[PDB]
RNA sequence: AGAACUGGCGAUGCGGGAUGAACCGAACGUAGAGUUAAGGUGCCGGAAUACACGCUCAUCAGACACAAAAGGUGUUAGUUCAUCUAGACAGCCGGACGGUGGCCAUGGAAGUCGGAAUCCGCUAAGGAGUGUGUAACAACUCACCGGCCGAAUGAACUA
RNA sequence: AGCGAAACCACAGCCAAGGAACGGUUGG
RNA sequence: GCAGUCAAGCGCGACAUUGCUAUACCGAAGCAGAAUUCGGUA
């Protein structure tokens, strides 16, 4: 536990070889996901609050 | 529903750069139409800034070629639309200029292989790449590479081996009304 | 079955005033007693007029110059809603100006839910050339050599069992 | 709605299409692949014997969107029996070495005694980097998404462990 | 909760409504033939698995006015504007600069750890900078244009 | 082994929805 | 709750906003390991 591990062997060695992509294809996924969410799922309620408020 | 989910010019932009063109073909003792290719900003600067008698005049090529005009009757000058088909400097030395002109820009070059330079240069003068780029050289680079991927790798280590000339195909006289053909490279 | 109807009506002309605007319209209806319903009420909304002071000079159908040519219609249909009354265009590809305005009142029950009760036919015109047409399901059928066939035919049985295994083909 | 949409796929002098009820079937260098499309409902044609026109009459949105994937995959089949495709897939570990014996077998990872097995549907050929090369493209990126998906590093720090196999890049055989 | 006026009930059978006090028609001698109301026409249930135009895949639809203001990359139709053969949206390539590393802040921060203005020169196009990133440079970039591209596209609203 | 009642008795004990907690027509 | 700015729309009115008064399996966290927290299935 020093004052930078993670950081210092990500520089080291760095990130997943699919990071990348990976992050990319969620956010991709999360535009469907929202539509899912908002046609599915208080909870509901809750969501669509959310939704209007953003 | 379910669709694709500093301002824009606009045609006031197109309309002003159309009739900026008139006044430099009714105005300008030459007419030149440059053909050049890919071009590093600070060249055009250089070249625009090595004289102050003449105007790189510029914009889409459709709209060049209307206000040369596109066609006989549509020509704004007589003879104007061949050229289709902006100095006041000599000509002779202007096409000098031309077939002179000469810059350092980024295929028959061979590279062999890190460091920010590529290996050009002792490892005492490069410097080690930045390990935050690591995976451009994987993801996109695919990594001797040479003997676009080639010139994205080339441009990425900023190896500036190759050189630029200005290219001119044709240019048109003002008042004698005529196209005189002075292809150079 | 619609029918197109005239009727033009001038108030019942009093002294000072003869022969008022005559006021014209055409009126689309089943039978004349609905097209001079139709005509009261829209001088009743439109202008001033209402039948108590009103007169119908004179009812006349018009039977439509082509029976058997293709036209493309443009309507312009101002209608009311549980929202807000609003304006509305729409263009139909029809022989007859009847069955373009049957057309247009059944699309209108069917998709936006209005009924003959809240459905005024401002105009009905004809487009005449080619790229005129504003509507993109309408352009589809004025392509050259339009060609199409019609696949999964729904034949239609007379006995409850048949000894064929029908096919849909076309 | 659409009175009818279609859509075009070339036919190479090196390969040749048979096409009857749905069921496709192409041939080529490289081998024959067929596919079944009894499900997506479009109609093929032979217009010039040198392109074949994937049509939909009367289809929406709904329909369209089969329409032009069945596009995609004859061309996809098309690619791979010509050519072929080629997928690579990456060997990291820090501290205990990963070996690897072709099913295909997957030891010592992450220190773990069990020893993960992902069923071979596609060829398997070679640096620390495996190669998969097959006519079918779906039959190799499966594999390869099954051999990147066994190596899960559960109930760890996604960031700091790194060990697996993932995949790297892709391409044609020839 | 208590009052004022007004239509059915109550003294009332029949058809329809899975049954029915606040629902529709119809208010009654015993019979034959015929025509209808409400209500119905896939079976139970006597009557068309009728026609025509559109709509909806609902993982608890639908065929019964409060929780209903809004959400959905679900679908079918309309209204107001912007671009548009002076080249529509989209996808790739290129340019994406000079004072400059603006001023202050400095252990190093150069557009992107921070505070306050946002300029000229320009060029078809540069926010003294929309982001990723390094203790700082480095490298990519969108907005802004050009090139390869070829017709309608985009933003906001109504059913 | 023999003799031998009484309380009570309109109708009665397999259940699901709703007909003023009324409960005693569509199904299992 | 009280009082003020709001303002898509229809003097009323939207998201913000100013003073008091169990087990098991998946996704995220600066998860170095363990431990732990938040969400989902049940």
């Amino acid at each position: 536990p020093q004052n930078d591990y993670i950081e210092r062997h990500i520089k080291q060695h760095g990130k997943r070889l699919d990071h990348e992509e990976r992050k990319r294809k969620r956010e991709a996924r999360e535009s469907h996901k929202i539509s899912e969410r908002a046609q599915k799922l208080w909870k509901g309620k809750q969501f669509a609050k959310k939704r209007y408020a953003e | 529903r379910s669709k694709r989910s500093t301002d824009k010019k606009g045609r006031e932009n197109k309309e002003r750069i159309f009739d900026e063109v008139r006044e430099a073909l009714d105005t300008y003792r030459y007419v030149w139409v440059l053909h050049l290719d890919d071009v590093r900003t600070p060249v055009l600067q250089e070249i625009r800034t090595s004289w102050a008698g003449s105007k790189l005049i510029m914009g889409k090529r459709k709209v060049l070629q209307k206000a040369l005009g596109e066609k006989r009757e549509e020509e704004y000058k007589e003879n104007l639309y061949q050229l289709s088909k902006f100095t006041d400097e000599d000509v002779n030395t202007v096409k000098e200029y031309f077939k002179s002109y000469v810059r350092s820009d980024y295929a028959p070059l061979t590279f062999t292989i890190v460091y920010s330079r590529g290996g050009q240069i002792p490892a005492e003068e490069d410097v080690p790449m930045i390990h935050s780029l690591e995976p451009t050289m994987r993801n996109k680079f695919e990594i001797l590479v040479c003997t676009v991927r080639q010139a994205l790798i080339l441009k990425q280590f900023g190896i500036a081996a190759s050189e630029f000339k200005v290219k001119v195909s044709a240019y048109y006289d003002n008042d004698s009304s005529t196209v005189e053909s002075t292809n150079i490279n | 079955h619609f029918k197109e109807y005239q009727v033009i009506g001038r108030r019942l002309p009093t002294e000072s005033v003869p022969e008022p605007k005559l006021f014209r319209m055409r009126i689309f209806a089943s039978n004349e007693v609905i097209a001079k319903s139709r005509y009261w009420y829209f001088l009743q909304k439109l202008h001033k007029v209402k039948k108590a002071s009103g007169e119908i000079v004179s009812i006349n159908q018009i039977n439509e110059a082509h029976p058997t040519k293709v036209k493309n219609f443009g309507v312009w249909v101002r209608y009311d809603s549980r929202s807000g009354t609003h304006n509305m265009y729409k263009e139909i590809r029809d022989v007859s100006r009847v069955a373009a305005v049957e057309t247009l009142y059944q699309d209108m029950a069917a998709r936006h839910r209005a009924r003959f009760r809240s459905i005024h036919i401002l105009k009905v015109a004809e487009i005449e050339k080619t790229a005129d047409v504003k509507r993109q399901y309408v352009k589809q059928f004025l392509t050259k050599d339009l060609k199409f066939p019609l696949p999964h035919r729904v034949q239609k049985s007379t006995k409850t069992f048949s000894y064929k295994r029908p096919s849909t083909f076309y | 709605k659409y009175i009818q949409t279609e859509q075009q796929i070339e036919v190479p002098e090196g390969v040749t299409v048979s096409i009857k009820s749905r069921i496709v079937k192409v041939v080529g260098p490289r081998g024959t692949l067929t596919k079944n499309l009894k499900h997506i409902d479009v109609t093929f044609t032979k217009v010039n014997n040198q392109l074949i026109k994937v049509a939909v009459h009367n289809g929406g949105r709904k329909h369209v969107a089969a329409l032009r994937t069945v596009k995609s995959l004859v061309d996809n089949m098309i690619t791979g029996v010509t050519k072929g495709y080629k997928y690579k897939m990456r060997y990291v570990y820090a501290h205990f070495p990963i070996n690897v014996n072709i099913f295909i077998e997957v030891r010592n990872f992450l220190g773990d005694k069990k020893i993960r097995n992902v069923p071979v549907r596609v060829t398997i050929e070679f640096k620390d980097e495996i190669v998969l090369s097959g006519n079918s493209v779906e039959d190799v990126s499966q594999n390869a998404a099954d051999l990147q998906q066994i190596c899960r590093v559960r109930n760890k720090d996604i960031r700091k462990f790194l060990d697996g196999i993932y995949v790297s890049h892709k391409g044609f055989i020839t």
